[PDB]
């Protein structure tokens, strides 16, 4: 067995941290007090769910996490909140003062004063790892934490974990929930500075689940706690082959095996289906055909763009619940037929799949219904690259009046970082562009 | 995250007095600092403005200063003077007769250290100072000089925390000494360089509101100060109660503030209202937006028409549809899409709280950064040279040291920082 | 009110859309790089459809459809058709053509066929009855052209021995209803047909500009509906929509109904429209072949005025409402 | 098409369909960019400082 940590970066990357370990404690039947009944070696196992919980000889699962915050606020609601009991307090890490909105103060001026006890809190549980493969890392774009510290982060487990795998949860900005005008200053030089030290990065684009929320939830004003726990099901979807018996995904190293083909452009579109309601308890269930087709309907993906306009690299299927393999083959040859999926000449146009007979779990009183099956699609699409041209182009509207680079400066940053992060994005999208034509 | 709030002069200790009435009775606390409210919600971030004493008590984190005991006196012996400490009553003797030499240069002089004695005294108990907030006026001589002194000096002695004002500027509809405009001129180049994010508090447009809209025909400065309670009351909701945006002083004036000198708000309330007189048919959401971008709501007298917004930040107050907030203040930046500048996206913030105003079902609070807040520094501008060049009233200042250049240097800043606002305008 | 920028000038159309739309007091126009828009008269070149459909409570729709380029780029009409399970193998509507790149096999390989045949062996870009005379002439452009048999038996109006092409202008809205004017036009070649020497330049290859004569027989070389079918019914016993509109409503339905599970705005976050060009050539055999698609287009003169209103009842007031047709819904 | 690379679990199974074929840096170098900007952080504090000395 080989143990994965996760990490999470500022308010966002805290909270839906919050939300994933709530619910991997469900689906791994783990209770707010750290007792697994169903596990029967007790104070140690090389069992799969291991990859996610370590143990203790008093019979507690522990996660494999660590929580930073440069600020209490949050962080403290875990301490005090359901599952206080399930971290050790060395994993609970606050400042007294967040990033107020800025990469620069995020990454340098308090990002300076604590990495080093981060670090020296993430080895404590790297020294309970017989074979560490690597790190999820979970942090918004838009906060000064999430963006100026998590690229401060990525740059050191380069340094000191260099060949352990890194993946992100990133989320990328929207209006609907934004809590800066600068969140595109933000996003852009957290993403240039963190490129080469992110192996995978699933973007989750807060309009996406805004919508989905307000459409398959009948949710007129969405919370953050509403947005979480459909984030959670999507992120469960992607780790369930870490926590569970399979052949697909098994180690961190298989998502860039299979998702990345190429260094940079590492960030697949992920696509989840079926979204339902749990007051509407009148439900008709969805067939395999009409879950996998739901994929390729733009409203149920994790980032609005046109696939049909872009080329795919590596597509993979990840089910859960009551399915089996003739249907899928049958509902793919169906799709295939209807649908505009063109492939890259130098990738095989095939499907990669995984299915989990444990049917997707929902966390009681949730809004998210009991289904019968659920697929979480992910394809490494060249259409995802929309979502650059829309935040770059932001950046390109206030950077062109130097509007409120003087509070990035006022921290010790540069104007040329600017310059540098936008031209690697410039670069990101010609990239995407030659493979994509 | 606490705030140490600082009054100085007479303005200062009267809007000072007034806001701390209206806080306190919003928290449910006391003339005697006693909490008697229904709310837990009422305590939950009260260490911001408060300091817990001994018995639970609750005292204000609060320093009044003046160089005349007259004002102070009456606050004191007011309706809630009793709440304020008494070590942060620091007075002089001799006051600042209308003069900014007198308050920054000689009488202030005297006096400035022992404020900041007590300024020390606050902050050192505070768990994780955020800021401190000002008010003051710039018209005459003890919050116009020795306020833009203390600012200077509490900047020296804590240059990585926030300076925020509530200045009222000065107007001759509302006029007590003809030497205003070199006073306002003088602070407003110490607020340039000195202060994060200012509130200009016109007393031109009190007055106006006070005498049009409320039919107010001879108001005093109780009326004005009632609209200024009320503006204070609004741009302290997010301070003062819980929300979304984790709202501090800092992220305020990092997303409100594109260039650090353009960092001068205009105020807006919403309904406006009279004393005692209660209104009693609550508005609609679509009133509410619709009122609080309309110039007859904004405490400083500048037509928003005449400028663009480079950054708004508007505040809910009552319970209310907050799908119905957002779709009607999407409206009206959709209807007036020209008066935004269209180089930083999504400028407008909304934020809900629960709680009303003692008074009103609903409110809503509005903060500009206006481009046509330059019509405000023209006005004192021209008041300025009107004087100026030919040196009249001059020698009220020379007595206490000044130079002609030190006014000579004002007029410019000053007028710089016209022109900076219009190159923005002209995007 | 609602909101609408304007982002191609040049747009004989959308000039006058925009014209009509402000004179309607319900809609307002904005700077072109204003991103509160509720309509789009989006440009020609990169129309930035990945920042389309992100503006909070703003329903966006704009005048252009992402990817039907396909269609209106002559490359990729040839290479829709002889792709398309849905147009294979032969659709009998368009002239057997190809692609030919400039410093190619299957060219060759049917032109000898047409001469040891001794078929009609003519062919266009410009024109030529050699190979030779276009493939090192296309190698002299650097710009990729296509290849493509040239119909040597045109229809031909008396008198004048004058030689015709037909455009029907075509609207599609966000609905993909397939809405064609009733009204379209012939662009007449003013001087007489050459048959044999095709070297004459303008003397055969009908083009509004190239013909600079041009606006002799009815004004601009332009006969309308009512005067092409009473032709056709006092000079050859039939109607014009028998001969020839039952099978241009064919080919309409056919390409536009092919790419449409690619361009469909059904459930997308911002919904589209588009106005279309298609042009026509009619044989002696009374046979409608298809010539190009025109995503860009322009109307005539006369019916500016009709046709730009209609494109507001049915394509824009359809998604923005206020406060007989002339269309025909080619149903599908 | 071509259904390849099963492998059947207790709790599901995984496999691979085919349709078509085909056609860092240094904790040194870190510091010399962190504490480089911790410096023009004290430039221009000492540079207010100044200007409040005047
Ligand atoms: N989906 C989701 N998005 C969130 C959540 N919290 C914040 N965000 C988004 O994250 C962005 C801001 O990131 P934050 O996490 O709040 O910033 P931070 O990491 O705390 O950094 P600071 O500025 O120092 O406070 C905004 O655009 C929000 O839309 C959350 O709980 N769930
Ligand atoms: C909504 O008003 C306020 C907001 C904040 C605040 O902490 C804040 C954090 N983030 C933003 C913004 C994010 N996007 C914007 C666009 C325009 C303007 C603003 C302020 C923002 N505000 C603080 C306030 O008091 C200290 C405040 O007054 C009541
Ligand atoms: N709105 C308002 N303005 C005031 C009040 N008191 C004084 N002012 C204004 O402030 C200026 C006088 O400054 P003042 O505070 O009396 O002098 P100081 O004691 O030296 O600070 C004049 O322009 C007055 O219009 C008040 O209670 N409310
Ligand atoms: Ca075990
Ligand atoms: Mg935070
Ligand atoms: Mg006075």
């Amino acid at each position: 067995m080989r143990e994965c940590i996760s990490i999470h970066v500022g308010q966002a990357g805290v909270q839906i941290g919050n939300a994933c370990w709530e619910l991997y404690c469900l689906e791994h039947g783990i209770q707010p007090d750290g007792q697994m009944p169903s596990d029967k070696t007790i104070g140690g196992g090389d069992d799969s769910f291991n990859t996610f919980f370590s143990e203790t000889g008093a019979g507690k699962h522990v996660p494999r996490a660590v929580f930073v915050d440069l600020e209490p606020t949050v962080i403290d609601e875990v301490r005090t909140g359901t599952y206080r009991q399930l971290f050790h307090p060395e994993q609970l890490i606050t400042g007294k003062e967040d990033a107020a909105n800025n990469y620069a103060r995020g990454h340098y001026t308090i990002g300076k004063e604590i990495i080093d006890l981060v670090l020296d809190r993430i080895r404590k549980l790297a020294d309970q790892c017989t074979g560490l493969q690597g790190f999820l890392v979970f942090h918004s774009f838009g906060g000064g934490t999430g963006s100026g510290f998590t690229s401060l982060l990525m740059e050191r487990l380069s340094v000191d974990y260099g060949k352990k795998s890194k993946l992100e949860f990133s989320i990328y900005p929207a209006p609907q929930v934004s809590t800066a005008v600068v969140e595109p200053y933000n996003s852009i030089l957290t993403t240039h500075t963190t490129l080469e030290h992110s192996d995978c990065a699933f973007m989750v684009d807060n309009e996406a689940i805004y919508d989905i929320c307000r459409r398959n939830l009948d949710i007129e004003r969405p919370t953050y706690t509403n947005l979480n726990r459909l984030i959670s099901q999507i992120v469960s979807s992607i780790t369930a082959s870490l926590r569970f018996d399979g052949a697909l995904n098994v180690d961190l190293t298989e998502f860039q095996t299979n998702l990345v083909p190429y260094p940079r452009i590492h960030f697949p579109l992920a696509t989840y289906a079926p979204v339902i309601s749990a007051e509407k308890a009148y439900h008709e269930q969805l067939s395999v055909a009409e879950i996998t087709n739901a994929c390729f309907e733009p409203a149920n993906q994790m980032v609005k763009c046109d696939p049909r306009h872009g080329k795919y690299m590596a597509c993979c299927l990840l089910y859960r619940g009551d399915v089996v393999p003739k249907d899928v083959n049958a509902a793919i040859a169906t799709i295939k037929t209807k649908r505009s999926i063109q492939f890259v000449d130098w990738c095989p146009t095939g499907f990669k799949v995984g299915i989990n007979y444990q049917p997707p779990t929902v966390v009681p009183g949730g809004d998210l219904a009991k289904v019968q099956r659920a697929v979480c699609m992910l394809s490494n699409t060249t259409a995802i690259a929309e979502a650059w041209a829309r935040l770059d182009h932001k950046f390109d509207l206030m950077y062109a009046k130097r509007a409120f680079v003087h509070w990035y400066v006022g921290e010790g940053m540069e104007e040329g970082e600017f310059s540098e992060a936008r031209e690697d994005m410039a670069a990101l999208e010609k990239d995407y562009e030659e493979v994509g034509v | 995250r606490e705030i140490v709030h600082i009054q100085a002069g007479q303005c200062g200790n009267q809007i000072g007095a007034k806001f701390w009435e209206v806080i306190s009775d919003e928290h449910g606390i006391d003339p005697t600092g006693s909490y008697h409210g229904d709310s837990d919600l009422q305590l939950e971030r009260i260490n911001v403005y408060y300091n817990e004493a001994t018995g639970n008590k609750y005292v204000p984190r609060a320093i009044l200063v003046d160089l005349e005991p007259g004002t102070m006196d009456s606050v004191r012996s007011g309706p809630f003077g009793q709440i304020f400490r008494p070590d942060n009553f620091v007075f002089g003797q001799s006051g600042a007769g209308n003069n900014w030499a007198k308050g920054h240069y000689t009488e202030g002089a005297e006096l400035v250290d022992s404020v900041l004695d007590v300024v020390r005294k606050e902050s050192e108990s505070c768990d994780c100072l955020q800021g401190f907030q000002l008010t003051h006026s710039l018209g005459g001589g003890t919050g116009s000089g020795m306020g833009t002194l203390l600012i200077s000096k509490i900047r020296e002695e804590y240059p990585d925390r926030i300076m925020n004002t509530f200045s009222v500027m000065p107007s001759p509809k509302v006029s007590d000494t003809v030497v205003e405009p070199y006073n306002a001129t003088l602070s407003v180049h110490q607020l340039v360089e000195n202060t994060d994010e200012t509130y200009c508090i016109d007393n031109e447009a009190l007055y106006d509101i006070c005498f049009r809209t409320l039919k107010l025909t001879t108001p005093t400065y109780g009326d004005l100060n009632h609209l200024v309670s009320a503006t204070m009351s609004g741009v302290t909701t997010c301070l003062r109660f819980p929300g979304q945006l984790n709202a501090d002083l800092r992220k305020l004036a990092v997303n409100m503030v594109p260039f650090p000198r353009l960092h001068f708000f205009m105020p807006g309330f919403a309904p406006l209202t009279s004393r005692g007189s209660q209104q009693y048919r609550a508005l609609t959401v679509p009133e509410l937006t619709q009122q609080m971008f309309d110039s007859k709501n904004m405490m400083a007298a500048c037509d928003p028409r005449h400028g663009r917004y480079l950054t708004v930040a508007a505040i809910f107050r009552g319970r209310m549809s907050m799908k119905e907030v957002d779709e009607q203040m999407l409206n009206v930046q959709n209807k007036n899409s020209s008066y935004f500048v269209e180089w930083i996206p999504n400028n407008v913030k909304t934020a809900v709280c629960d709680i009303p105003p003692r008074g009103l079902k609903m409110s809503a609070t509005f903060i500009g950064n206006s481009t046509a807040i330059q019509e405000l520094f023209k006005r004192i501008s021209e008041q300025f040279t009107a004087m100026f060049r030919r040196k009249a009233f001059l020698h009220w200042y020379t007595g206490e040291g000044m130079d002609e250049m030190e006014f000579t240097e004002a007029e410019s800043n000053m007028n710089d920082l016209v022109s900076e606002y219009q190159q923005y305008q002209d995007a | 009110m609602y909101t609408f920028v304007v982002r191609d000038e040049n747009s004989s159309v959308y000039a006058e859309v925009s014209r009509l739309l402000l004179a309607t007091g319900q809609w307002k126009r904005l700077r072109k790089d204003n991103p509160r828009f509720n309509l789009m008269l989006g440009e020609r070149n990169r129309l930035p459809f990945g920042r389309l459909g992100h503006e909070p409570g703003l329903v966006q729709l704009v005048n252009y459809y992402r990817g039907a380029d396909k269609l209106c780029r002559k490359a990729s009409l040839v290479k829709l058709i002889k792709t398309s399970p849905e147009l294979s193998e032969s659709c009998t509507w368009f002239p057997e053509s190809y692609v030919i790149y400039p410093t190619r096999e299957v060219f060759l390989a049917a032109y000898n066929r047409r001469r040891e045949g001794r078929e009609g062996n003519v062919w266009i870009a410009l024109i030529s009855s050699e190979a030779s005379e276009l493939l090192d002439f296309i190698d002299e452009q650097g710009q990729v052209h296509v290849i493509q048999k040239y119909l040597e038996k045109p229809l031909l109006l008396e008198p004048g021995h004058r030689k015709f092409d037909i455009r029907s202008w075509v609207l599609v809205d966000h609905l993909y209803n397939i809405y064609l004017y009733r009204e379209g036009v012939l662009r007449t070649s003013s001087e007489p047909y050459n048959s044999a020497n095709f070297q004459d330049k303008t003397c055969h290859l009908t083009n509004h500009c190239i013909q600079k004569n041009y606006g002799r027989y009815e004004e601009g070389n332009e006969m309308f509906f009512e005067e092409f079918n009473q032709y056709l019914m006092d000079a050859l016993n039939t109607t014009l929509e028998n001969s020839i509109l039952l099978q241009i409503k064919h080919i309409i339905r056919s390409c536009l109904m092919c790419i449409e599970p690619a361009i469909s705005t059904k459930h997308l976050h911002y919904q589209s429209f588009q106005l279309f060009g298609f042009d026509f050539m009619v044989d002696e055999e009374l046979k409608v072949w298809l010539i190009e698609v025109n995503g860009a287009p322009a109307c005539a003169q006369k019916l500016y005025a009709e046709l730009c209103q209609g494109i507001v009842d049915v394509a824009i007031s359809s998604v923005f409402p206020l406060a007989t047709s002339i269309f025909i819904k080619l149903h599908h | 098409m071509e259904v390849i690379e099963l492998n059947k679990c207790t709790s599901g199974q995984s496999f691979e369909v085919i349709l078509k074929p085909p056609s860092d840096p240094s904790l040194e170098e870190i510091q010399k960019k962190l504490e480089a900007a911790e410096e023009r952080r004290k430039y221009q504090e000492a540079e207010l400082l100044k200007h409040l000395a005047e």
